[PDB]
């Protein structure tokens, strides 16, 4: 049979919407991994790049 | 014409 | 700057200007009530539809779908022809914003009217010079915070962060240049209470006792105890956030209800060090944080909490 | 157990009395546990993973 | 009125040179530089003295901050032109004009920030969940003050000594009606 919670229905809802926990889980965070590589360049000199 | 004969010029 | 185009209804025996005007719906007149004179009789009291001219204005369109009869061919091409209108392409924007909002706040389990709320805020914010650099997620959660505070059911920056992923940087800015807006449209053209206030500190604690699953009275004591916190100069520049938590867990210490400040500062993310330091200042003054009616009674007095 | 949260956002045990009078629906809520798993491979050409 | 005249922290100042500098040979021939192009397009480089950080671009645009005073803000920056000069390129001193003031004071009192942010709802701006303080946009003059909890009051915005003084006279008023017990 089903599993019935008998804890508080406001403990059982805490984790439920707009919660203060912020989520830790790392599942398809396709943005904090592509973001986290950033590298920039210097105008080198025309002569030698060319 | 900036640097006149200095350590800049070298 | 136009017609009149006014009726106004005056007996011509009586003219007494104004006029005692009696409408008798029952029997569909208008009566004078000096002389009984009738001046307007047959008078008047789905076909249409209803629109709220506050978040939609003036903007009349319908859609096209299946009939007992139809053909998907036509449908399809009627629809891809509708699509491509040129006026109705702006206010698809405004549309597709609000259709966004109810997305969230739904997900966010918040009343009707906290949307309702949000979605006028972002219409009002929309299309201006000063809002057109900033993220449309941050212009979405700076309008959901201003609705909830608006509705008296005030959520917190990192609550409204746990569904909109905006950074807290842009969120204020949003939300300052959101609020600057509603203020000069409520000067030029209210908006704001009490409740606009910033600490608000007194609408978060029955959420987060909720949370922790105290009783009622552990709410109450706590809402006291937050109130009064306020008095000590030490305590009062603190965030509202560590105010009210610091306030449940004194009250969860003077109950001597089994929950640890671990615990505590685990569901209302809250560093437990800061939770312990605050109890430390509060309990210095731990004798105006009480409620006399509480003490008096006797279901707990000052001793049952303890002291570092 | 049937549940209601408020406007305020405090959830608390709803009976069918309370419900009636305040036009609320008498309803409990479903939680299910899930799993989140993410697997990679080599993709070398002309090659099953 | 206050008998407390805030005293002038910071000191922004901006300088030109209309010459082009070269970065790379600033840096090896400086003492104090700090040439990283990934991290920024200018050499950080400070002097002792003042005690004052100038950020010189390749542009001939010079940046100098931390002056205690408009008079040693001047010192410095000349003290800079003249080690660029020591350096070698051609500098000389041009429009040198002071584009922020920072001051500080305190009132001796704590202030009611929930009462000021309802009484004075135009101006001022309190979201005590991001920071501790009141952000009160004075008009006129036009600047920034920072009103905390402990009375402390910081200004920022003034381009001159008489704009800071000012606002703090405007402002004092106000602060004073809303004293906590
Ligand atoms: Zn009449």
């Amino acid at each position: 049979r089903i599993t019935t919670l008998d804890e508080t229905v406001g403990v059982t809802m805490s984790h439920t919407g707009m919660s203060m926990r912020s989520d830790n889980s790392n599942f398809l965070k396709v943005g904090r991994e592509k973001a986290k590589s950033n590298i920039k360049s210097i105008r080198m000199p025309k002569k030698e790049i060319l | 014409k900036v640097r006149p004969g200095s350590i800049a010029a070298a | 700057r136009g017609p009149n185009l006014n009726i106004v209804l005056t007996c011509p025996e009586c003219k007494v200007y104004p006029p005692k005007i009696v409408e008798r719906f029952s029997e569909g007149d208008v009566v004078c009530a000096l002389c009984g004179l009738v001046l307007s009789d047959k008078l008047v009291d789905r076909v249409g539809e209803a629109s709220n001219p506050l978040l939609d204005g003036n903007n009349l369109s319908t859609r096209i779908g299946k009939g007992e009869t139809t053909d998907m061919r036509f449908t399809k091409e009627l629809n891809k022809a509708q699509g491509k209108n040129v006026m109705d392409k702006k206010d698809n924007e405004v549309q597709a914003a609000f259709a966004k909002i109810t997305m969230l706040c739904d997900a966010a389990e918040l009343p009707k009217i906290v949307k309702d709320c949000a979605k006028e805020a972002y219409k009002l914010c929309h299309d201006e010079k000063t809002l057109k650099g900033k993220s449309m997620e941050s212009i979405m959660a700076a309008s959901i915070l201003i609705g909830c505070r608006r509705a008296e059911v005030a959520r917190t920056f990192k609550e409204i962060q746990s569904l909109i992923h905006v950074k807290t940087k842009e969120f204020g800015k949003t939300l300052n240049i959101m609020k600057n807006i509603l203020r000069g449209k409520s000067e030029d053209g209210k908006i704001d209470t009490d409740n606009m206030s910033g600490a608000q500190n007194l609408t978060y604690i029955p959420r987060f006792c909720s949370h922790l699953g105290l009783p009622m009275q552990v709410t109450t004591s706590a809402e006291y105890t937050a109130k009064k916190c306020k008095e000590i100069k030490e305590i009062a520049g603190k965030s509202p956030i560590t105010i009210a938590v610091v306030s449940i867990y004194l009250n969860i210490l003077l109950f001597q209800i089994p929950i640890t400040a671990a615990k505590v500062g685990q569901t209302l993310q809250v560093t437990e060090g800061t939770i312990k330091s605050g109890y430390k200042i509060l309990y210095e003054h731990r004798d105006k944080l009480v409620d006399p009616q509480l003490i008096a009674n006797g279901v707990v007095s000052l001793d049952n909490l303890p002291g570092v | 157990k049937p549940m209601v949260n408020e406007s305020d956002g405090v959830t608390h045990a709803l009976y069918p009395q309370e419900a009636r009078l305040r036009n609320l629906t008498y309803s409990s809520g479903l939680f299910v546990d899930v799993k989140k798993r993410t697997y990679e491979a080599i993709d070398v050409p002309g090659r099953e993973l | 009125t206050s008998g407390i005249v805030p005293t002038l922290q910071n000191i922004v100042a901006t300088v030109t040179l209309g010459c082009r500098l070269d970065l790379k040979t600033v840096a090896l021939h400086a003492r104090n530089a700090e040439y990283n192009p990934k991290r920024f397009a200018a050499v950080i480089m400070r002097i002792r003295e003042p005690k004052t950080t100038a950020l010189i671009f390749a542009s001939g645009k010079m940046v100098v901050t931390g002056a205690k005073s408009e008079d040693d803000s001047k010192l410095a920056s000349r003290k800079y032109a003249r080690i660029i000069q020591k350096i070698g390129f051609a500098a000389k001193f041009t429009d040198f004009k002071i584009q922020n003031i920072v001051g500080s004071c305190d009132v001796k009192f704590p202030i009611r920030l929930e009462g000021l942010a309802f009484s004075h709802g135009t101006f001022s701006s309190y979201e005590p969940e991001l920071f501790p303080g009141l952000i009160y946009r004075m008009v006129k003059p036009k600047i920034v003050l920072l009103i905390f909890v402990s009375g402390k009051i910081v200004l920022t915005g003034a381009k001159q000594r008489e704009e800071i003084y000012q606002a703090f006279e405007a402002i004092y008023p106000v602060l004073s009606e809303f004293r906590k017990m």
